Order: C-alpha cells, then sequence, then structure tokens
RNA sequence: GACUCAACACGGGGAAACUCACUAGUUUAAGACAUUGGAUGGUGAUGCAUGGCCGUUUUUAGUUCGUGAAUGAUUUGUCUGGUUAAUUCCGAUAACGAACGAGAUCUUAACCUGCUAAUUAGCGGCGAGUACACUGUACUUGCUGCUUCUUAGAGGAACAUUGUGUGUCUAACACAAGGAAGUUUAAGGCAACAACAGGUCUGUGAUGUCCUUAGAUGAACUAGGCUGCACGCGUGCUACACUGAUAUAUAUAACGAGUAAAAUAUGCUUGCAUACUUUUCCUCCGCCGAAAGGCGUAGGUAAUCUUUAUCAAUAUAUAUCGUGAUGGGGAUAGAUUAUUGCAAUUAUUAAUCUUGAACGAGGAAUGCCUAGUAAGCAUGAUUCAUCAGAUUGUGCUGACUACGUCCCUGCCCUUUGUACACA
C-alpha cells in the first residue's frame, strides 16, 4: 500500500501550483484535483487525493524536500 | 472378538456394556420399559 | 459410399476441413486452434 | 403502514414485509413454526426474543426466500427480520426505541442489520476448486 | 427462423470469412475496410451470402517479395510511421533470413505500451507471412495510435 | 415432542401451518383406517426408483407416498407425474463410478394418481396443465391438518 | 420494439436516441429495459499441442439484447427509428396490438 | 464418376459467362451448385482446367474456391 | 507426438465404423496443362529449415535508453540501509532524467443511489371464489400506483479517512473506531526485455527442401487394431463403516444449454417414381412400461416453454441395522429388457435379477491448500448418433492452522572463487 512515482509525481505537481484552493480536508481536496488534473479513473483520484492530504499535512509542520 | 447375544440410568450403550447385548436388543428393552440417539431415566 | 453423416468423420472445420477438436457449441464449427486465432474478428473477447 | 427490506447471505435472498397486524410471522406460506431443522431453529427466532414477543404484536411479518441452502436462507431469513423490524420502527414508531433496538442488536452480534459479504470465489483451471490445484508426481 | 444467439456467431463467423475473403484477394491494397473492378467482388460475396497497422504489415510483405535489403525495408517503414505521427512502433521479422537456423530482429522506434487493456485499445497490430526463397518470412507489424487519453498520464494545468 | 414456547400465534388453518411427516403418518393412519385405497398386486414387490437397489421396508409405504403426494398438490398450482418422480428422486450409488441423480419409478406414482382421481380428490384440468387437487380433496386435507393441529395442542 | 447487440455503450446511444425521438410528440414511449445479457461463453484450451501446462481461455461475447414498447401507427414508428443507424446494432420493430 | 456431359459443360460456361465468377466450394461428396443442379465435382474439374489455361484466376478462401474469369477466358467463351 | 519441474484423463485424444495416421486386402482418378514433360495430394520425412500460436524461465520484478562520469569488453545509473505485493517508494549518492515491465487500465463479485427504467421479472391494486380464524390467514381463476427484492445501464463509495502506536517520527507499517468493505476490498484478465536449438509442419490451402504420384505413403470401401498383458510409474473414482449404510419423509442451489433425414398417400414392379407435410435439439404433459424406455401429443428459435417462488446431492427428521469382511464394500462374473446407431462381439451405455473379490485408514516417498477458501456434496456445459469416473464452469454444506521464517526445496540479489561459456 504505497504509491507510485506517478501519483507522488501527480501530488508534486499539485501544492506548487494549487496550494492556494487546497486546506487539510479530504473531499475538498479531491474536489480540487478533479478540477484540475485529468485523472481518468475514481479509485486513482482518490489515492492522489489522500496522497495530496497527506504531503498538506507533512507541510505547516515543516519543509517536505520538494516544492 | 465379543459375540453379543438376543435371546435371554438407561442409554443403549450402557446397556450393551452391561448385559453383553445388540444394540437392537438394547433399543427394544428401553422401549419396553417406557411401556435416532437416546436418553432415559 | 458409407454413411458419413453421424460421427467425427461426418463434418469437419469450416476453416480448415480438419476433422479434430471442432467447437461444435453455437453452430460455430471451427476447430479450436483456428477459432482462437479468429476469437477477436468473430467477437469473443477476453474479460475474465 | 407495511415495509419491505431483505436479507443476505451467500446466494439468499429473504425479503420481509413487515406489515401491521397482530403478529403471526411467516415463510412464503408457511408459519416459523417449521423453518426446517429443530437445530437451527434459534437462529431465525433470535432477534424476535431480543425485541421481546409483545412488540411484534402491533406487527404482522410475511417473508419470501428464494436461492441458496438451508443455513444460509436462514441467515438471510434472520437478517431480513433483523433490518425489517429496525426499517419499520425508523419510520411508523419513535426513534429513540429504534435506537434501543440497534443497540440491543449490536450488544447481540453483527449480521442481524449488517450483511455477511462473502460469495463463492471462481474455480481456477489446473484444479478442482478455487486454490486446489491438481498434482504432480514428477 | 434462427435465434438470438446462434445468429450472432453466425454473424462473426461471415465477418470472419470475408475479412479472409479480402486478404486472399488484396495482395495489392492498402486494406483494412470490411463495410459493406469491385463489381466481381460483389457477386463473390452475393454467391457465398444469398496509420493502420494491416497496411503496413502487406506493404511490408510486398518489399520481401519484390527483395530488398530487410534491414534498410524496415527502417523506411519505420520512418514513414513517424512521419504518419505515431507515438511509438515496433516490427519483428523472425524467420529463415539471409541464414540457415533462427534469426528473429526487433525493430523499434517510439515507446510501445504492452500490457492491460490499454494496450488491446491503443494498439493496432498485424501479422503477415512472407513466403520466400526457402520457406517463410514472418512479419508482424504494432503500431502505437495517437491517444482518448492514456491512464498513466496526470496532467497538471 | 414438538412443542415449545414461541414468539408469534399460529393460524392453524390450512396445511401449510402443520408440521409435515407427522401430518402424512395421520394421513396414511386414517387412509388404512378407511380403507379408502388399494394396494394394487406388484406394490408389494417393487422398487421405488432406480436408485434404491433395495424394496421400501415399511410395509404401508404406498399410502404414505399418497399422503406425501396430495401434500405436493395442495402446494403446487398444477403437478404432472415427471414432476412428482423428480421430487422423489434420490442418490443412485453406481457403486465404482460417482453417484448420480436418479429418477424415481413413475408407474406407482400414476397409478396412485389414478386412484385419488377415482376416489375424488384431484383433477386433471383441461386449462394449464397435468393433475392438481380437487376443491372437494383441498377442503378435506385442510380439515385433517386442523384435527392434527388440535391433537397435538392437547 | 427490440434492439439485439454486441455492443453496449453504442446500444446504449442508440436507445438515447429513440427516446429522445420519441419525446417529440404522440408517442407513449415505456422505458428502455434492459434484458439478461445471455453471455456466449467458449473455454478453448490455449497451444494448438498439448504441450505446457494446459491453460484454458473463457472468451465471452455477451449479447446486449434490450426491449422498448409504444402506442403508435407503422409509419411513424418507422420514421422514429431512421436515426440512419449502422451495422452493428440489429433492430426489430414489432407492430402488434396485442 | 467422370462422365462430363457435354450439353452440362455448356451450360455451366453460359453460367460463368452470365456471372462473371464462379464460387465453387471444394467438397467432393457434395452433389449440386447452388443454383444449377450440376454434379458439383465436374464443375470443380472445369474449374481446373480453365485455371490451367490462365483462362480464370483462382484466390483459394476457407471451404469455397473463388474463381474470377480472365479476359482470355471471356474471349473464348464468346464461342 | 510429448520424458524432471516445463511428457504421463496431455494433443480438447470419452477411437465400435468414419475418426485413422496402423494391419489384412479391395477399388478408384479427385493424373490439371503441352504414352512423354509437368504439376497436384499427403494425419509422409524433418519442429535441428521456418511461420504463427502456446508454453515455461515468470507472474517474479525485471529490461532498456539519452546525456554525463569511470584503452577495452564494460560499469555506473538500476545502491549501504529502511520500506513495498512490486528497480514500490524514501534516503544516501558520479549521476540526473526518461521509457517498457510493475502500478494504473479492463472484467467480474462486494455495498448505495430507497435518483434511471418495467417486459418475456416481480410487488402490490382489485374482482371472483374455496377452506378456516376474529368481531384476518392459507389457496387458485379474471382484469390492470410501486421498483425493496428481479433484470442492468450510468453514477456514488475507502483515501489507510478520523483515533493511537512503531518508523531516520522519511517512505511506510500495526492496532482501534467508523463503515458494505481496511491484506492495491476479493478474484481474475492483460503481460516488457531476452531466450530455451521446449512443443506443434498429426490445426491449417501458414511452409521450405527430400520422398511418394495408378501394384500412390493421394482419396474411397470392407473388416481388424489403438482398449491386446508376467509387470513398473502417473491423474483420478470407489471404499474400508455407526459423525455410518439401509429405507421412508422433509428441506432447500447457481452457472447453464436447448431446431442431406423421416411420415403419409398415389402409380407400377421388398424396390423405385410421384405428391405432400409434420418430425432432426430441450422435453412439459397424458397414457403404456417393475425398470430402463416407448407411444401420443404441448410449448419453446427463448427472463415467455423445457424450468428455475426450484432441475441436485450433502443436509435434517423418523424407522431397520449393531460392530460381526457385517445389510460396510460392489470388484469379477453369469444370464435379459431396452436405447443409440448401417453395425454393439473384444460385452457403447442403460435397466432388472443374481455373483459378495480386494480393502479393518495404507510402507519408502510425495502433492494441494490461509476464508466462503481445504474437504465433502452434487450439478451445468465441453466432447455427444450413444457413452464421465475427464476437463471446465457453477453453486450447496463451511473446518483445522498460520498471520511467520529462511530449516529444507526452488527462484532472485550483493559479495567471493572459477581452468565453465555446449556455461
Ligand atoms: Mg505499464
Ligand atoms: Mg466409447
Ligand atoms: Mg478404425
Ligand atoms: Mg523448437
Ligand atoms: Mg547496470
Ligand atoms: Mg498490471
Ligand atoms: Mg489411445
Ligand atoms: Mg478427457
Ligand atoms: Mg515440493
Ligand atoms: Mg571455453
Ligand atoms: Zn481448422
Amino acid at each position: 500500500r504505497v504509491r507510485t512515482k506517478t501519483i507522488k509525481r501527480a501530488a508534486r505537481q499539485i501544492v506548487e501550483k494549487y496550494y492556494a484552493k487546497l486546506t487539510l480536508d479530504f473531499q475538498i481536496n479531491k474536489k480540487i484535483t478533479e478540477e484540475v488534473a485529468i485523472i481518468p479513473s475514481k479509485r486513482m483520484k482518490n489515492k492522489v487525493a489522500g496522497f495530496v492530504t497527506h504531503l498538506m499535512k507533512r507541510i505547516q509542520k515543516g519543509p517536505v524536500r520538494g516544492i | 472378538k465379543l459375540n453379543h447375544a438376543v435371546f435371554i440410568v438407561i442409554t443403549p450403550s450402557a446397556i450393551a456394556e452391561k448385559y453383553k447385548v445388540n444394540l437392537s436388543v438394547a433399543r427394544a428393552v428401553i422401549n419396553h420399559l417406557a411401556d435416532s440417539q437416546k436418553l432415559y431415566t | 459410399v458409407h454413411p458419413k453423416k453421424y460421427g467425427q468423420g461426418s463434418r469437419q472445420c469450416r476453416v480448415c476441413s480438419n476433422k479434430h477438436a471442432i467447437i461444435r457449441k453455437y453452430n460455430i464449427n471451427i476447430c479450436r486452434q483456428c477459432f482462437r486465432e479468429r476469437a477477436d474478428i468473430i467477437g469473443f473477447k477476453k474479460y475474465r | 403502514k407495511r415495509v419491505q427490506t431483505f436479507g443476505k447471505k451467500k446466494t439468499a435472498v429473504a425479503v420481509a414485509t413487515v406489515t401491521n397486524g397482530k403478529g403471526l410471522i411467516k415463510l412464503n406460506g408457511k408459519n416459523l413454526d417449521l423453518v426446517e431443522p429443530y437445530i437451527l431453529k434459534t437462529k431465525v427466532y433470535e432477534p424476535l426474543w431480543l425485541i421481546g414477543s409483545g412488540k411484534l404484536k402491533n406487527l404482522d411479518i410475511r417473508i419470501r426466500v428464494k436461492g441458496g441452502g438451508q443455513t444460509s436462507q436462514i441467515y438471510a431469513i434472520r437478517q431480513a427480520i433483523g433490518k425489517g423490524i429496525i426499517s419499520y420502527y425508523q419510520k411508523y414508531v419513535d426513534e429513540s426505541t429504534k435506537k434501543e433496538l440497534k443497540d440491543v442488536l449490536l450488544r447481540y452480534d453483527r449480521s442481524l442489520l449488517v450483511g455477511d459479504t462473502r460469495r463463492c470465489e471462481p474455480k481456477k483451471f489446473g484444479g478442482k476448486g478455487a486454490r486446489a490445484r491438481y498434482q504432480k508426481s514428477y | 427462423p434462427i435465434s438470438k444467439k446462434r445468429k450472432f456467431i453466425n454473424d462473426g463467423v461471415f465477418q470472419a470469412e470475408l475479412n479472409e475473403f479480402l486478404a486472399r484477394i488484396l495482395a495489392e491494397d492498402g486494406y483494412s475496410g470490411v463495410e459493406v473492378r469491385i463489381r466481381e467482388l460483389t457477386s463473390l460475396v452475393q454467391k457465398r451470402f444469398f496509420l493502420c497497422a494491416m497496411a503496413q504489415a502487406e506493404s511490408l510483405r510486398y518489399k520481401l517479395l519484390k527483395g530488398l535489403a530487410v534491414r534498410r525495408a524496415c527502417y523506411g517503414v519505420l520512418r514513414h510511421i513517424m512521419e504518419s505521427g505515431a507515438k511509438g512502433c515496433e516490427v519483428i521479422v523472425s524467420g529463415k533470413l539471409r541464414a540457415q537456423r533462427a534469426k528473429s530482429m526487433k525493430f523499434r522506434d517510439g515507446y510501445l505500451i504492452s500490457t492491460g487493456e490499454p494496450s488491446k485499445r491503443f494498439v493496432n497490430t498485424a501479422t503477415r507471412s512472407a513466403q520466400l526463397k526457402q520457406g517463410v518470412l514472418g512479419i508482424k507489424v504494432k503500431i502505437m495510435l495517437p491517444t482518448s487519453i492514456l491512464p498513466d498520464n496526470i496532467s497538471v494545468l | 415432542r414438538l412443542l415449545e414456547p414461541v414468539p408469534f400465534v399460529k393460524t392453524n388453518n390450512c396445511i401449510k401451518d402443520v408440521d409435515a411427516d407427522l401430518f402424512i403418518r395421520s394421513y396414511a393412519t386414517h387412509l388404512k383406517l378407511h380403507n379408502k385405497i388399494t394396494y394394487p398386486k406388484w406394490c408389494t414387490f417393487v422398487k421405488t426408483g432406480k436408485g434404491r437397489k433395495l424394496a421400501p421396508l415399511n410395509e404401508d409405504w404406498y399410502f404414505i407416498r399418497a399422503s406425501s403426494i396430495l401434500r405436493r398438490l395442495y402446494l403446487h398450482p398444477d403437478i404432472g407425474v415427471g414432476f412428482l418422480r423428480r421430487q422423489f428422486s434420490s442418490k443412485q450409488r453406481r457403486g465404482v463410478a460417482p453417484n448420480h441423480t436418479s429418477l424415481a419409478s413413475g408407474k406407482i406414482l400414476r397409478s396412485i394418481l389414478q386412484q385419488l382421481e377415482n376416489l375424488g380428490y384431484v383433477e386433471q384440468n383441461p386449462k394449464k396443465k397435468g393433475r392438481r387437487l380437487t376443491t372437494k380433496g383441498e377442503n378435506a386435507i385442510n380439515n385433517f391438518a386442523r384435527y392434527i393441529n388440535k391433537k397435538v395442542y392437547n | 420494439i427490440a434492439l439485439t447487440s454486441k455492443n453496449l455503450r453504442a446500444i446504449e446511444k442508440v436507445c438515447s436516441d429513440i427516446m429522445k425521438g420519441a419525446k417529440e410528440k404522440n408517442l407513449n414511449v415505456s422505458g428502455p429495459v434492459r434484458l439478461p445479457v445471455k453471455t456466449l461463453r467458449i473455454t478453448t484450451r490455449k497451444s494448438p499441442c498439448g504441450e505446457g501446462t494446459n491453460t484454458w481461455d473463457r472468451f465471452e461475447l455477451r449479447i446486449y439484447k434490450r426491449l422498448i414498447d409504444l402506442y403508435s401507427q407503422c409509419e411513424v414508428v418507422t420514421q422514429m427509428t431512421s436515426i440512419n443507424i449502422d451495422p452493428v446494432v440489429e433492430v426489430e420493430v414489432i407492430i402488434t396490438d396485442s | 464418376y467422370s462422365y462430363i456431359p457435354k450439353q452440362n459443360k455448356k451450360l455451366i460456361y453460359e453460367y460463368l459467362f452470365k456471372e462473371g465468377v464462379i464460387v465453387v466450394e471444394k467438397d467432393a461428396k457434395i452433389p449440386r451448385h447452388p443454383h444449377l443442379n450440376v454434379p458439383n465435382l465436374h464443375i470443380m474439374m472445369t474449374l481446373k482446367s480453365l485455371k490451367s489455361r490462365n483462362y480464370v484466376e483462382e484466390k483459394y478462401n476457407w471451404k469455397h474456391q473463388y474463381f474470377i474469369l480472365n479476359n482470355e477466358g471471356i474471349e473464348y467463351l464468346r464461342e
């Protein structure tokens, strides 16, 4: 249950561009992702959202090492 | 071997143990007393 | 000539006239190897 | 008035129509007196026992079962009953009572409200069963 | 009167037959088609009844028949494919080929996805067996087309 | 034996609200008392179906069978001989080759049905399909069931 | 009206189109009812030969039968049917009072 | 059988001319061709003969034979 | 043909003939085209000539490039470590960045929309009754808002979310709550690179060469054989009983699959010709038949009929046995009655009667398996004129034990050694 580079890459791409839109709320994040990026799946999209959320959590408490 | 006979706290196994008998005979005895597994007192 | 109407040698593959291993369900009448190749064109997709 | 929910164990959908009435409770055309084997009878009666026999004197119940074997059917019936009574309570009786009933059910066990999600896994070639392969002698 | 299942299978079979017939006939053509000089063809069908990969394969076969240096031909084909806007290609030629024993030769250009339903969708594949000097040369061409979007990409704006 | 503390009342009206085997037994007994149905000729040395490889061992099995058939008829709308046969099927051990399902000997069933119709319990309906219960017969069956229920209660 | 076909999405599209056509006027159209998809499964053994741990492959040609009703005159229904359409979706109109 | 009536042959030729093509069915013991009731073997033989001279051109698909008539063949058929 | 895994119920190979390649023989031209040249056919020879397809290496995680760096093959990247189902990530770093493979995708199965739809599905609605209850319940004929169940399209839902641990508090893991679901939810499908001198020319009119070509190794017909049996090794089935056989009764599945030959009349010598119409597959049902089956008819080219609000067996309940090769066990045998087929013997299969063998739980070895799984129990389909003990699906009854480890076995990795590279 770990994320591939594609997911990770996507997450990285988001938070660079759309950090403004995002807040520590999963549904909102997912919505934002949907609005922005072209994920064809549902499950994959969800995963991406989750990772974005995680990334966000990691920031505010420190530097991420990326973005 | 144990060739049990026919002509001469209740359960069939017990009966078999006690008087050395076929369990059909035990069943019969039980029935008589009363008058697919069994329990009687 | 001897009765060639009901038996394995009666009928054959449509495709290559082989009397062995004919898919005889739904009147397809193709020997299974041939069917395996033409399963795409006939509209037989492997899902599960 | 009248409420229709289902149970579900394996395949075996028991559809419980719970209506206003005198308190009989039935299966297709037969009383729950029967079900089939005397041993399993308790698995159908259990929700009723939990909730109380007086609470169901307002509620008639019919149950239509279809598919599955014996034990599975029984389970389905049970599930239907559990969902059914609670559903009825949620609509036409009070909420507090419904909540109480739910709590009681939870204390007893799962399976009454929420369903058993298991189902027969596809057999795979090179074997008879799902996992069970044939045999190599070398 | 014939049942639905039976009908469908029959139709499929007919389609296959038609395809085979076309293949047999049109060695000189960029064949794909299957939707119904040509008069004869029509007559035949009546009697019976009462960018693309296949084309490329055919071309390759024709070239082989003509008698080229093989590798060069393959390269040319690849170039053509590239020109026609393909994201990736692959050609294989296995068979006798110069030597007696063995010798499968790959010819890839752009990237070629192999696994998944994307492969099934976004590649056209084709297989011809060009008969030659002392046996058969075995073409297989595989083209990855322009996508309607791949599952791997996540395009952030 | 059967009775117990239940959480509902039982509308003991039709045979579907009665325990089966007991009911069947009762019906058989009633039949015996009447002498309403015979025991043909071949009955006393026939085998009920391919799979049984052995005679019944019940003496008045015919009566029991008849009773069962009645119940079956009551249960279903229109029921044939084939259906009946299927219903009274068992596993046939083919010795060494594995078991198959075995269709019952239909002749006896047919005979029983005929007897019933003669007596006026079953009815070959010209609409629909093969032989259902006749209304009088059904009523009688219901009555019997009721009686049985009463007895059980007692 | 019975619409038999092999391709799901196409069939669905066709159904939608016919619904749209109906909604124009004069048509008491019952909604599209998709029927039980009676899937033709062939389990062929892969490999021409008998070599290799005999892998089978379950093909499935899954036919979608679709069904739709109307209370109308023949010409009108014919017109409705004319959405152009193509060789893929097999149509059949029933013009019975019963 | 190896009879080959002349009239039958002529009829076959006429049919071919009318069509331009003949779908033979490469079957030994099938009695008749779909349209004309001729022993199929004879027809097959005739088509083979034609092919040999290059009066007809053949492109063999599965089961069927699919014969198409050449210009020389057409000319010959003029008779 | 195939010979360790990766041949041995495998070639869809359950062959009475056909299949048929084989044996004993007998026919035939299916000898095109200019007795001659010359093709045509081959279940002939060769898979070590090849095509395609399939297998295994391997469903594991692996393969490769661009540039850079380090005479050359090459190496690096692609790694001490942590983590992952995974060259899955993190972190370190002469690399940084890609691409295929993994992951994603596809197909099911899992739970919702009490939104989309209502037959060939139901539920009610309600007439009409037949039985019995109290002051409604069970059951059929006749007529026609709801979509929970029944079908199946589009959507939704889990992301380790919230809670708490362990972890470089990195990638991530463990537990708890919520929840239909917390091992990418379960199961498949797909399948990189490179091979193996793996298999298949007995799948092919994919196909080379060599052979054969009328006293044919072509095709066609008549038998016979693939099933022959001191024996060795496979895959299975059935058993060895009492948690059981026996026999009655009761209960209840899911996936399915289902359409040249015969009948009757006319005309002539059992045969032909002519006319005309149901039958060729699933069998309802009604009669005959112990049984098998038969005859008559009925629906079905199928959510309508077979038949599916029940087609099965384990189940369960009540009887007979009573541990005794026993009624466990049904081998082997003997004799009929059918059905299929032109044809049943070397017995097709089926039924009926009888025959009552080995086996008292299995030695050396070795296989399969972690949750609807093992096992048991059946059953649909594939072959099929007929015939499952096979395969392949589907369900029904529903365990034990882990929840890890490298001890064996097999793969993979780094280091190391090599005189091996056919490794
Ligand atoms: Mg990929
Ligand atoms: Mg046989
Ligand atoms: Mg033979
Ligand atoms: Mg090889
Ligand atoms: Mg390297
Ligand atoms: Mg994948
Ligand atoms: Mg053999
Ligand atoms: Mg087999
Ligand atoms: Mg081992
Ligand atoms: Mg060396
Ligand atoms: Zn073939």
